[PDB]
């Protein structure tokens, strides 16, 4: 709840809605060593190694969306170079933790959880184990919130999409669809480009074509930019194209390999 | 690090700013608790003649207390509100150093003013000090923030300078986990005493009625000498000022976990004579002055019947002669002395 009513006046708002073309041109300097294609591959499948960390370590969605945020926001900035992103991504959901004021999650639970994980559900992408320690977490972590300019409150789409939902009244029919798709939205940089009422629009948008409701009345009702939930709906099915024809599995191996690497000193 | 780039390391090392460079602050602590440090601070690359506050936090690393301090300062924006200038992390030792705009005053300080001077002001004073607290835990309240540790040491005022005689609210208590007061009893509800697992609104209006009782006596109205949340000697004395409670005037009280204790250890009988009418009555408050009305239903014992900061702003008290000002003092001279500097053994 905290900050809710305030997006108009918040640091992502005024910060973190970045322009397209300014996150496209940043992006040229890994794109030296990935294809525009390899690169998103990229960030899908760590998206997905943070789900996995906030599923094991029993966080609820939001905190994990936060945490997804907060590593989107980093490598929007800095290069894939600049940090191992195996490092950042529990690093990110050990500080999207902390935001939280119900329940901690300590040390060993977290290096336990990337160890677990990544050696489970990730040894198709990685051979040997998890090298980090903790020390190594906590260096970076403070690097993290340096480099965010420490803006750590973030709004994410699915409040809107409870609001909306129950405005139609429609919340066995759309709802898990909707979250759903919501979801499948940090796959892509939307989180980066669009306030999140407006993401969620669009999914709630997708889930009635989908069911083969017909809201065109009620989303006629609303006042807001229709080319710009257009433009995400268009996002979001690109996204499921990409999906079919991605073997994440089959791929990650060669890609983590293109990926350029940190310097070490003399 | 190896597996950190080095031209990334070393390039974020040229372009640090570093507390120890950019500020003065040498022998200038003014503040110490559980918080960490307080140091009031002088710019060195002198683009301004501002005093600053430098707070550098208890412990190393990032707390979930120091996270969650970052992340809700890092948002709110408002007069009465102190606001975050900026964030120095010292990698080094671990530290991490916030900065703030300079307050020389604040109502502990100033409340023991009058103590000592009367045992030997300005007309509104009072009233706008309290309007413009209500306007600040209102801002909080608003964004689903609330203070939780609501005190007259953290009330804060400002000196001489651009934002003369602005109160500033300070020292929000961010990070109790679970939203917990089980994880100076003085300004502490009777539901926070009787048991209640978690804080609420109602609870930090009630600390704002203490100190509005406070600013009219120069006296703590819940005074009282010196684990679980039950603490008899401090229910004793509210029950000493308010009267003990009716079922009309707290139907829910049952509901509370030491309601059974209470009713094992106090008696109405004891309190027949009590009321706050009469207490404010000894110490010189007229009980027909709209002041007293407000008090009294900040001072409300049922959490549900305490009324909002919305509708104490809107309370007639503050259409009555003198207004509230945005500066305390009024234009007059401010009688109350520097802050004190202290040591580091
Ligand atoms: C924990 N401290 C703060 O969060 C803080 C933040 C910003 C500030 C700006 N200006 C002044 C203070 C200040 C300094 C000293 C002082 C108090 C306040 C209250 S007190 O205990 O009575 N005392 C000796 C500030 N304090």
């Amino acid at each position: 709840k905290a900050m809710a009513g305030n997006f108009w006046q918040s640091s992502h708002y005024l910060q973190w809605i970045l322009d397209k073309q300014d996150l496209l041109k940043e992006r040229q300097k890994d794109l030296k060593f990935l294809s525009e294609e390899e690169y998103w591959k990229l960030q899908i499948f760590f998206t997905n190694v943070i789900q996995a960390l906030g599923e094991h370590l029993k966080l609820r969605q939001q905190v994990i969306a936060t945490a997804t945020v907060y590593f989107k926001r980093f490598y929007a900035r800095y290069s894939l170079k600049s940090i191992d992103p195996v490092l950042m991504a529990p690093t990110c959901v050990f500080l999207a933790s902390k935001v939280e004021e119900f329940g901690v999650v300590s040390n060993t639970r977290l290096i336990a959880a990337a160890t677990s994980v990544l050696k489970t559900r990730f040894s198709y992408a990685f051979p040997k184990e998890f090298p980090y320690r903790m020390n190594h977490i906590l260096e970076c972590e403070f690097y993290l919130l340096e480099l965010m300019d420490c803006c750590l409150i973030v709004y994410h789409p699915y409040r809107p999409l409870l609001q909306y939902v129950q405005d139609m009244g429609q919340e066995d029919m759309l709802l898990p669809l909707a979250w759903r798709i919501v979801n499948d939205t940090y796959r892509t940089d939307l989180c980066l480009l669009y306030p999140p009422f407006m993401i969620a629009l669009a999914c709630l948008h997708v889930a009635c074509v989908v069911q083969q409701k017909d809201a065109r009345q009620w989303f006629a009702e609303l006042s807001v930019d229709m080319e710009k939930i257009l433009e995400i709906i268009r996002v979001i099915l690109k996204l499921y194209e990409q999906w079919k024809n991605f073997d994440e599995r089959k791929e990650m191996a060669t890609i983590l390999s293109k990926m350029p690497k940190p310097k070490p000193p003399p | 690090d190896d597996k950190m780039d080095y031209d990334f390391k070393v390039k974020l090392s040229s372009e640090r700013e570093r507390v120890e460079d950019l500020f003065e602050y040498e022998g200038c602590k003014v503040g110490r608790g559980t918080y960490g440090h307080v140091y009031k601070a002088k710019r060195k690359d002198g683009k301004d003649d501002k005093d600053y506050a430098l707070k550098q936090i208890e412990g190393t690393g990032i707390s979930m207390s120091a996270c969650r301090e970052i992340a809700l300062l890092r948002e709110l924006k408002h007069p009465n509100v102190i606001s975050l200038q900026k964030v120095f992390l010292s990698h080094a030792d671990r530290k991490v150093w916030l900065l703030f705009d300079y307050a020389e005053h604040d109502l502990w300080h100033i409340i023991k003013f009058h103590r000592a001077s009367k045992a030997n002001l300005p007309r509104g004073m009072v009233k706008s000090l309290l309007y413009q607290i209500l306007d600040g835990i209102h801002y909080l309240h608003a964004n689903w923030v609330l203070h939780r540790d609501l005190k007259p040491a953290n009330i804060l005022v400002m000196g001489e300078g651009p934002e003369r005689g602005r109160v500033k609210i300070a020292d929000m208590g961010f990070a109790r986990l679970f939203n917990s007061p089980l994880k100076t009893f003085w300004y502490r509800a009777p539901e926070l005493l009787l048991g209640a697992r978690h804080y609420t609104k109602a609870i930090d209006i009630w600390a704002i009625g203490c100190i509005f009782a406070e600013l009219l006596t120069s006296e703590p109205i819940f005074h009282c000498r010196q684990s679980n949340p039950y603490h008899h000697d401090q229910l004793d004395r509210i029950f000493n000022v308010m009267g003990f409670p009716a079922d009309k005037d707290w139907e829910d009280i049952k509901k509370m976990p030491e309601h059974s204790t209470l009713m094992k250890d106090f008696r109405r009988n004891t309190y027949t004579n009590c009321s706050l009418i009469k207490y404010m009555e000894k110490h010189k408050v007229k009980p027909d002055s709209k002041a007293f009305h407000l008090l009294q239903k900040l001072l409300t014992m049922d959490p549900i019947k305490r009324i909002t900061s919305e509708q104490a702003m809107q309370d007639p008290y503050f259409l009555e002669d003198p207004l509230p000002t945005s500066d305390v003092f009024a234009g007059c001279q401010i009688p109350y002395p520097k802050r004190e500097f202290l040591t580091e053994e």
